C-alpha cells in the first residue's frame, strides 16, 4: 500500500527545535486552525510530547532517535471549551509525568465568577493575572497552548477584536517564548451564504492572528468525493511574520499530508 | 462515587466502557454509535421546516426518565435502585401532562422500554419527581437554580431537557442577544461537565429563523447534532405514486449526522449525509437505513 | 380535494386560521384582495363584524364598521383600543370578528410577537398586509455587534398560518426582467395594477408539511382558476 | 407612427384633465404623484394644473376649446415649496394673467433654518409647519387645492428624521384636511449610475415608495433613455396609482398613455409617436 | 433696495434681458449662455481627479470683482462705478495674496488676466473678508447676514473655495444635516437679495458619496463637470500635436445643469463635446 | 524615461513626499518592503533615524532606533510622546527622521486627519501600511445616515502623496480565481507569501495628473524589473 511518512516542519528536520528557548527576547507564535469535523487532539498531544519527551513518537512510529529534553521542561495548557479532566485523560496514555504540564480551567464556574457584576477591563486583567501567575514559576522552558480564545467575544458584550488584541493577546505573547493559538474556522465554511460583512468582527481576529503568525497548519476534510482510506488533509504553510531566530538559513517547508485517524492512531502519507 | 453501580438504567458502553444511558428510542441510540448517551455529554436535534417532530423525542426522553424512577419506586421483590429525576427548562406547563404512556400490546433487559404515543402515562408526575425552570429569568438566577437542584438530588440520575430552544414566542428578543444565549449554553455545559457522573443533556431547535452564525456557535457548543429534513413535493408525490398500495411504507424525511459523541472528539470524520430515514408510525417513531426507490 | 374549494373556503373565512399574511409590491397592490374577501364573506351570508386599523389609509372603507387611526397614537393605547373593541374574553355563542390592518411595516420588531400574542383570541381572526418593497430602519439604535434577531419578514412568515403572495400579470411586450429594472430605477411602465393578477397560496397543515399552489384571479368576474 | 401633430392632454375616462367631481362631496381626499428628474423640471405641469383649476380649462398645451369654470370664481390654489421662493411662483403665474386673489403662496425657504430649525425640537417644528399649512385651508372653504413640491428635504434637514415619523405627523394629517393634494418630487436618487442606493439610503426611497402606494395617479417625466436629436425634450408617462379613486362614479377610470414633449422658449408642446 | 442704474459691471442678458455679471473668464460666460452668470444665481464646478483647476477659476472670479471695485481712482465721482465687496468662506487666508493681476458696445465689463503676475497693491480688509468654516452654522449665517445688511448697495460676490476638504472641514460638519442646512441658508440669503448677491463654489467628487453629491447638485443652480484625460489619451495627443505645443487639451467639460433655461423645463445636457485647456493667459475652452 | 530610477530615488528617501502608504493582504505582508526601504536608504548614506510605532509586532527590528508600545496609551499621550521625539517647528537641516507605523487599521477614522495634522513635519516621512482585509470598526462612528464621512481606505488614498500596492506573484499550477476562492474558505495553499512579488506605484504631483507604474521586485537580489 502507501508508505508511512514522518512529520517535519523546518529545514533542520526538527519539528520543535529547542534553540527557540535558549535565545533570549525572541517570542514566536503558532496558528493551528481546524474545522469542526477534524478535531486536533493528536496534533496538540504530539506537540506536547515532542516538547517534553523530545520527539513526536506518537506519529513517527519511533523512526528517529531521541533528542535530549525532559530536563525540567514544562508546558502550560489552557482552554475555553474543555476544563481540566479531558486533557488529563488524553495525556495519561503516553506516560507524560504530571509534574511537567499545568492545565488551567476556563470552563467551570467561568461565567458566574467572572462576567456577572464585573466590567470588561477587570475581566481581562484578572485572566491576564491568572496566566501570568502560572507562567512566572516556569520561566525557562514553557510553551503556552491556548484553544479558541475568540469565544470570549461572545460572552463579553461590547468587546471588540482590537481591544482583545490590545489587552489580552499581545501582553501574553510578550511574556512567552512560543505561544500557540488553536482556532475553529467554521465561520468561513457556511454553504450558500456569505458572512464577509454579515459577521466580520469574528473573521478579523482570525486574519489578524494569521498576520502575526510564522507558520500555519490547516486541518480540512476532502474536497473530492469521500474516501474512507483517509480522514482529511493537513497543510503546513508559511505564516505571515519572519521567524525570530538567529540561523538565517532556517526556513519553513510548505507541504501537505494525507492523514487518516483510527482507534487512537494517525497515519500520515502523501498521494 | 457518582451513581451507584446497582442502577439499572445505566450500562457501560462497548467502546469507551463508560457509563451510558438510553434515550428511550432504540433507533436513536443505535444511530449515536454508543447505543445510548454516555454520561457527561449532550445532544442537539435541529429541525428544518416548521414541522414539529422533535417534541416526540423530548417527550420520549422525559417519559423514559420518569419510567425509570417509577420502576425504582415499585422495586418488585428486590432493590432495583433505578432512581431518576428530570429537570426541564421551559414554560409549557402542559408538557409534563403530555408524556406518552407505556406500551403493553402484543441480554440486558429493563434498559429501554417500549412506548405508545396514543396512550398516556399515569399517574401524573409529582412535583418532587419533575421541576420546571422559567426561561425568562436572568441567566445568573437560572444557573443558580439549576446548581441548587443538582446539589439537592445527591444520588439521582439527572436529565436536563431544553424543549424547543430559541422559539420567538418562548423567549424575549433580549434573550436572542449572542451574549445571553451563548453564556447560558456555556454555563450549562460547565455544569454538565462538573457532575459528569450523573447528568445528561438534551435539547432541540428549529433552524428556520436562526442566523447561520448562531447556528454554528450552537453546533460548536454542544456535543452532537442531528439534522432532520422532510421530503419535497416531487419526492412525496412520486413515492405515493408507487407506494400508496401499502400505506405503511412511506417515511417523512431524511436524517443527517454531523457531530457524533466522543468518536468525533478525538478526531474522526463521521459526517454522513442522506443515508438514513425516519418514519413516524401511529404508535412509534422509527429510524431505518434510507434507500432510494 | 380540489384547491379551488380550499381557496373559496379560506376566502369565506370558514376556516379557523387566526393569522393571515398578504405581501405586495408596487407592481400589484392588495386592496383588491380585501374587496374579494369581503365580497366572499357577504356572499356566504356570515356578516361578521369588521375592524379596520388605519396606518396608511385616509378614506374610510365602506364595509368596515370600526375605524382606528393608529398613526398619531402610541402602541399601548392602541392595544387597549383593540382589546376594548374586541368581544368578551370567553363567550361560546359570540359572533366571530374580523380584523384588518392596512400595513405591518410601522411596528418595531421587538413588539410584533407580543402584539400578536395579545390581540390573538379564539373569537376573532386577523388579516394583515406587509409591503415587500418597504425596508425597515435598523440604524435607530445598534445593540451588541449583531442582535441575531431575525428580520420582520421571516418573523411573520414563521408566525403566520397562511401566506398569500400577490403578483402582476403582464399583457404587453415587456419581459419581467426589464419591468423589474424599470421599477428599480423608478420609470413606471404601462400595464400594472391590472384587475387580473396572480396569487401564490401557502397553507400550514396541522401535522407537518405545508401545501402551496398558484392561481389566476380576476376581480371582475370573481372566478378563481388554477394555473398549471 | 411619427405624428408631428400636437395632441391634447387627457387623463381620465371623461376626457377631462381635472374633473370637478372631486369637490361636490365630503371625505373624498385624493393624491396625485408627479415625479421628475433634475434634467426636467415640471414647471409647465404646475402652471397647467393651476390654470385648469382656476381659469377652468388648460390652455398652454390644449386646443383651447374655451370651456367655462368647473366651480365658482372663488376657486383657489395654495402653493408651497421647500426649494423655491415667492417671486419664482409669482412671476411664473403672472405670465398667464392669473388673478392675484385666486391663489396663495407659502414660503418654505426664506429664513427657514435661522427661525424654525435652530434651538427647536422635532415635534415643535413639525407642529408649526402643520399649523401654517392648516391656516390656509381654514382661511377659505372647499375648492382649494394644495400643492407642495419637494417635501422630502426635511429628511435631510432635521437630524434623525424617519419616513414613518414624517408620514405619521406631516403628510397624512395634512391630507386629512384637504380635498386634492399633489406631491411633486425629484427621483434622481434612483438614477445614480452603477450604485444600488436602495440598500444604503433606503430611508429616502421608503418615502417615495410609500407616497406612490397611497397615490391614485402617477405622472412621470423622464429624458429619453435612448439618445435622439433635438426634436424632442422628454417623455411623459401617465400611470394608475396604488389606491382606488375616491369617487362615486363606478364607471370612472384613469387612462394610461405616454406622450413626448419638446420645450422651447417659454412654451412647450405635446405630441404622440 | 437696489443698485446703481449705470453700473459698469452689470449688463442686461441677451436671451432673458436680465442683469448679468461676468465670471472673470469670457469662455465660462459663453458656455453659460447668458453672457455671464445672472444675479441671484449660483454655479457649482466639480473635478473628478486629484488635481486642482477650479482654484484658478475661483481666483479669477474674485479678481474680477476686486478689479470692478478698483475703478475708484482719485479722479473719483466718476459716472461709472463698480462698488464690490467680496466674501470668501475659507480658512487659508493666503489665497487672498495669490490673486493674479491684470494682464496689462459694453466697455470694461470683462477683463483679461495673466496667471503669472500678482495683484499689487494687495487687497485690504475693507474689501475682502474671510469667515472661518469651523464655527456653528448659525454663527456663520449670522455673520453673513450682518455683512450683507451693513453694506447698503455694494454688489456682493460670494465664493466658496475647495468645498468639503477633510483637512479643511472637521468631520462633524460632514453630517448631512449641517452641510445641507448651510447650503439651504446660503441659497435663501442669495435669493433674498437677488438683485445684488452672487454665489460661486467648487468641489472635488472623488471623496464624496453619491447621495451627498446628488443632494449638493440639487441645492445649486448650475453644475459644470471637469474631467482630465488618462495616460493613453495624453500620449496620443502628444504624438499628434508634436509640432503644436499649444493644442494639447487637458480634459473635457460636461454641461449638466444650467441657469434659468433648465428651471423652466428644458433639456441642456452635453457630454463629451467641449475640451478645456489651462493656458498661460486664459482658461480656453473650445469644441472637442 | 526609466521608472526604475524613480523607484530607486523614492525608495532611497531622496524625494520630499511626507507620507507613504503601503497596501497589503493576508497573501503577502509588507515588512519585506520595509526592509528593502531601510536597506536602500542605508546603502546610499541616507542613514536617517527610524522611529517605530507598535500595534501588532512585539519583536523590535534591529534597525529600529526608538520603540514605543502604542497598544496601551490613549491618543493624546501617544501623540505627545511621538512629538517629544521630534524637532519642534524649527527643525535643523542636520538630518531627517523616518517614523514608521506598523498598522493603521487601529486608529479611529475621525482622528486620522488630526493625527496627520500633528506628526507631520518637514523632516519626517510617515511610512504606514494598511491591511486590505481588516475591515474597520463601526463602534467609533455613529452608523446613522447623517454621518456621510468616507471610508478609511479612500480617505487615506486621497490624502497620500505616494501609494504602494503589494501583490503576490503566483508560481504553482493554480489561478488567481482559485487562490481567491480558497482564501475565502481559509484553505491556505502553498507557494504564497514568497520573496518575489509584483508592485504598484502611484506618484502624485501638484502640477498634473498622478501616474502609475507596475514593477516586479525580487527581495533577495534587490532587482526591480518592469512588468
Amino acid at each position: 500500500s502507501v508508505q508511512r511518512q514522518d512529520l517535519v516542519l523546518f529545514s533542520d528536520q526538527s519539528v520543535l527545535p529547542a534553540h527557540f528557548f535558549q535565545d533570549s527576547n525572541s517570542h514566536n507564535l503558532f496558528f493551528i486552525t481546524h474545522q469542526s469535523c477534524t478535531q486536533p487532539l493528536w496534533m496538540i498531544n504530539a506537540l506536547v510530547e515532542t516538547h517534553v519527551l523530545g520527539s513526536p513518537s506518537s506519529l513517527n512510529e519511533s523512526s528517529s532517535s531521541m533528542l535530549p529534553s525532559s530536563t525540567r521542561s514544562h508546558a502550560v495548557l489552557a482552554s475555553f471549551i474543555h476544563e481540566q479532566n479531558y486533557f488529563t485523560n488524553s495525556l495519561n496514555k503516553l506516560k507524560i509525568p504530571s509534574n511537567n504540564y499545568n492545565v488551567l480551567d476556563f470552563l467551570s464556574d467561568f461565567i458566574v465568577n467572572n462576567i456577572h457584576n464585573k466590567p470588561r477591563d477587570k475581566i481581562l486583567s484578572d485572566v491576564l493575572a491568572k496566566f501570568s501567575a502560572a507562567i512566572q514559576n516556569n520561566p525557562t522552558d514553557t510553551i503556552v497552548i491556548i484553544e479558541q480564545p475568540e469565544l470570549l467575544l461572545s460572552l463579553v458584550s461590547g468587546l471588540t477584536c482590537s481591544e482583545l488584541n490590545n489587552k489580552f493577546i499581545t501582553p501574553l505573547l510578550r511574556q512567552c517564548k512560543v505561544l500557540i493559538i488553536v482556532s475553529n474556522s467554521d465561520i468561513f465554511n457556511i454553504d450558500e451564504y456569505d458572512a464577509s460583512v454579515h459577521s466580520s468582527n469574528l473573521q478579523n481576529f482570525y486574519k489578524s492572528s494569521f498576520i502575526k503568525s510564522m507558520i500555519n497548519l490547516n486541518l480540512n476534510p476532502l474536497k473530492t468525493g469521500f474516501a474512507k482510506d483517509v480522514t482529511g488533509s493537513l497543510h503546513v504553510c508559511r505564516g505571515g511574520a519572519p521567524i525570530a531566530t538567529s540561523n538565517t538559513s532556517l526556513h519553513v517547508v510548505e507541504n501537505e499530508y494525507l492523514y487518516l485517524n483510527e482507534k487512537e492512531s494517525t497515519k500520515l502519507f502523501y498521494r | 462515587m457518582g451513581l451507584d453501580s446497582s442502577h439499572v438504567g445505566v450500562r457501560p458502553s462497548p467502546a469507551t466502557s463508560q457509563p451510558t444511558t438510553s434515550t428511550g428510542s432504540a433507533d436513536l441510540d443505535s444511530i449515536l454509535g454508543h447505543m445510548g448517551l454516555p454520561l457527561g455529554n449532550s445532544v442537539l436535534v435541529e429541525e428544518q421546516s416548521t414541522t414539529e417532530f422533535h417534541s416526540i423525542l423530548g417527550k420520549l426522553f422525559a417519559a423514559q426518565g420518569i419510567v425509570h424512577n417509577r420502576i425504582s419506586d415499585s422495586s418488585a421483590d428486590k432493590t432495583r435502585n433505578g432512581d431518576t429525576h428530570v429537570i426541564v427548562l421551559s414554560l409549557n406547563q402542559m408538557f409534563a401532562k403530555e408524556l406518552p404512556g407505556i406500551y403493553k400490546g402484543s441480554e440486558y433487559k429493563d434498559y429501554n422500554h417500549q412506548f405508545d404515543i396514543t396512550t398516556r402515562l399515569m399517574p401524573a408526575p409529582i412535583a418532587s419527581e419533575l421541576t420546571f425552570i422559567a426561561p425568562t429569568q436572568p441567566v445568573s438566577t437560572i444557573l443558580s437554580q439549576i446548581e441548587q437542584t443538582i446539589k439537592r438530588n445527591d444520588k439521582k440520575l439527572i436529565r436536563i431537557v431544553i424543549p424547543s430552544l430559541l422559539h420567538p414566542a418562548m423567549y424575549p428578543p433580549k434573550m436572542f442577544e449572542s451574549s445571553e444565549i451563548i453564556g447560558l449554553m456555556h454555563g450549562v455545559r460547565s455544569l454538565v461537565k462538573k457532575y459528569y457522573e450523573r447528568v445528561v443533556l438534551f435539547a432541540s431547535i428549529s433552524i428556520d429563523i436562526i442566523t447561520p452564525p448562531l447556528l454554528v456557535l450552537l453546533r460548536n457548543m454542544f456535543d452532537s447534532v442531528i439534522n432532520l429534513e422532510p421530503f419535497n413535493q416531487e419526492m412525496t408525490e412520486f413515492l405515493e405514486r408507487v407506494y400508496k398500495s401499502q400505506p405503511g411504507k412511506i417515511q417523512h424525511g431524511l436524517v443527517h449526522i454531523l457531530k457524533l459523541p466522543v468518536f468525533t472528539d478525538r478526531g474522526e470524520m463521521r459526517v454522513l449525509k442522506s443515508e438514513w430515514a425516519f418514519k413516524n408510525g401511529r404508535k412509534k417513531f422509527e429510524i431505518e437505513q434510507w434507500g432510494i426507490p | 380535494h380540489n384547491p379551488v374549494i380550499l381557496l373559496k373556503r379560506i376566502l369565506s373565512l370558514t376556516e379557523s386560521s387566526p393569522f393571515i399574511l398578504c405581501l405586495d409590491s408596487i407592481a400589484q397592490t392588495s386592496y383588491k384582495l380585501i374587496q374579494e374577501f369581503v365580497h366572499q364573506s357577504k356572499s356566504k351570508g356570515n356578516e361578521y363584524p369588521i375592524v379596520y386599523i388605519s396606518f396608511e389609509t385616509v378614506n374610510k372603507p365602506s364595509y368596515c364598521t370600526q375605524f382606528i387611526d393608529a398613526t398619531q397614537m402610541d402602541f399601548v393605547h392602541l392595544v387597549k383600543q383593540i382589546i376594548s373593541y374586541l368581544p368578551a374574553a370567553t363567550a361560546t355563542q359570540a359572533k366571530k370578528h374580523m380584523v384588518i390592518i392596512d400595513s405591518l411595516n410601522y411596528i418595531s420588531t421587538e413588539y410584533i410577537t407580543r402584539f400578536l400574542s395579545e390581540i390573538a383570541s379564539p373569537h376573532c381572526t386577523m388579516v394583515a398586509t406587509y409591503h415587500k418593497d418597504i425596508k425597515d430602519e435598523n440604524r435607530t439604535v445598534i445593540p451588541d455587534w449583531n442582535n441575531n434577531y431575525p428580520d420582520k419578514l421571516t418573523l411573520l412568515q414563521f408566525m403566520a398560518t397562511t401566506i398569500v403572495d400577490i403578483d402582476v400579470v403582464l399583457t404587453g411586450t415587456l419581459d419581467t426582467e426589464e419591468v423589474s429594472e424599470l421599477l428599480n430605477e423608478f420609470r413606471i411602465p404601462r400595464g400594472l395594477n391590472n384587475d387580473i393578477f396572480q396569487l401564490r397560496l401557502v397553507n400550514k397543515r396541522k401535522s407537518g408539511r405545508s401545501l402551496e399552489y398558484d392561481f389566476i384571479v380576476n376581480s371582475n368576474t370573481h372566478e378563481y382558476e388554477l394555473l398549471s
